[PDB]
């Protein structure tokens, strides 16, 4: 009872998958196939979005998969 | 004996592959071995189960005397760069001698 | 009727990778060695989707450093960093993407 | 009892071919009389459908004989 | 119910890292020897986030001073002190945010 | 069914030196032409130098 809607900094701390939703970025590589590449910190990640995106669109993450990343197109 | 069988296959498609290739496409080309030795090991296992491997060559020794040959490539185009520099102090060297004799 | 499976650790560790003799673009004969970083997403999949996780990473890396430095001038490996990793990358992540990030 | 219609996470867990059911691709190389090859990952999988397929179609997974996966033209 | 984990430091630490051979832009090879300072910010990540946070530090740093040294001529590597720290924590500081600061 | 393979073939020792004199020989060829185009460059250098 005291750990659910009371501590979360321990829930936040050692599981980065969850640390990544929410964030914004910016592609430099347009999807083929609605699948591509994407720059976080110095490495890369897989990622995969529902349509084709062209190359420099701020996109947001939503959700994880296995190591993949689901993006969408956000305004800025 | 399953070890076997999947053993004799590759080492069989192995060399077929490589030998319709050229050395230096077995230095830089990895998604062609790849395909072209899944189109027919794929069809042979079918029966079984997948051959996902991704096929690697872990490592391409040719034997001593190939080695020099090889490198030696390289050792010539290291000599052009010293070439080309003992040429440009020839040059300077000689413009300021000339000046000296005026 | 409940019992304990495995034990997964979840930080980043450093993996080295044995000495490699490499064959460059220019046809030169050098020897390299590498190391790794891994890291294990919460998933349970490191645990059951491969057996001894520390050879498939280890074949895997020296799988693809090979190709990738055979494909790359000499002096390409002397000054490009990011170039390498994100040709590497673009394969070892679909390798490994039922298990854990590289 | 238990086990039915509750719990799947095990049950999709550690079986690869009903995980490939569903997806979606599309293709490089014409299937001839048929039968073909396709990307997959980084690897490559046998393919059959019903009729031929030109290069450049969007295909789906629906059923897996042996290693064979059985496609069909799904429209975007 | 309760315990302690780790003793975490918080104060500036030198640490070496061991001799090592680079080939410059000019195809030069030499060797150097390098220091390091490290401190931890206040954040516990350094105890959870990585195990064996020595070895991370140094073969991070033996990472990019090859690449970087690489990149330069052998004069750069006599004059230019503030070009070489900048070019290397433009990269270390990335690697290193869910730890603590280089 | 088999799909007979041939694991391997092998030549005597007399055949070899002969089968990779090719690839030596095609490796010469980038060497002697890297010396060519040392040899032009310097010459032009040390004309202008005389002129």
């Amino acid at each position: 009872r005291r750990v659910r809607e009371q501590k979360h900094s321990d829930s936040h701390l050692n599981q980065r998958g969850q640390q990544l939703i929410g964030r914004r970025f910016v592609l430099e590589s347009p999807l083929v196939n609605g699948r591509g590449h994407m720059r976080v910190g110095d490495s890369s990640w897989p990622v995969s979005a529902s349509e084709d995106l062209g190359a420099g669109t701020h996109v947001e993450v939503i959700a994880i998969e296995g190591i993949t990343l689901h993006i969408r197109a956000v305004s800025s | 004996n399953l070890e076997l069988a999947i053993i004799n296959l590759t080492m069989t498609n192995i060399r077929t592959v490589l030998g319709s290739m050229e050395l230096d496409e077995m230095l830089s080309q990895r998604d062609s071995i790849n395909s072209r030795l899944l189109r027919i090991v794929d069809e042979a296992t079918n029966p079984w189960g997948i051959k996902v491997t991704r096929i690697e060559i872990r490592d391409v020794r040719p034997p001593a005397e190939l080695i020099s040959s090889m490198n030696a490539q390289m050792k010539a185009e290291r000599t052009k760069r010293a070439y080309i520099l003992e040429a440009e102090g020839i040059r300077q060297a000689e413009i300021l001698k000339a000046e000296g004799e005026k | 009727m409940d019992r304990i499976g495995r034990k997964i650790n979840m930080m980043e560790q450093v993996l080295d990778i044995p000495s490699q003799e490499v064959i460059s673009k220019d046809n030169a004969n050098v020897t390299i060695d590498a190391v790794c970083f891994i890291q294990v997403i919460d998933a349970p999949r490191a645990a059951y989707e491969v057996s001894n996780l520390e050879l498939a990473i280890i074949n895997l890396t020296m799988t693809n450093i090979r190709t990738v430095l055979g494909s790359m001038e000499l002096d390409e490996m002397l000054s490009q960093r990011d170039s390498i990793n994100s040709r590497l990358l673009r394969i070892v992540d679909e390798a490994t993407n039922p298990w854990g990030i590289k």
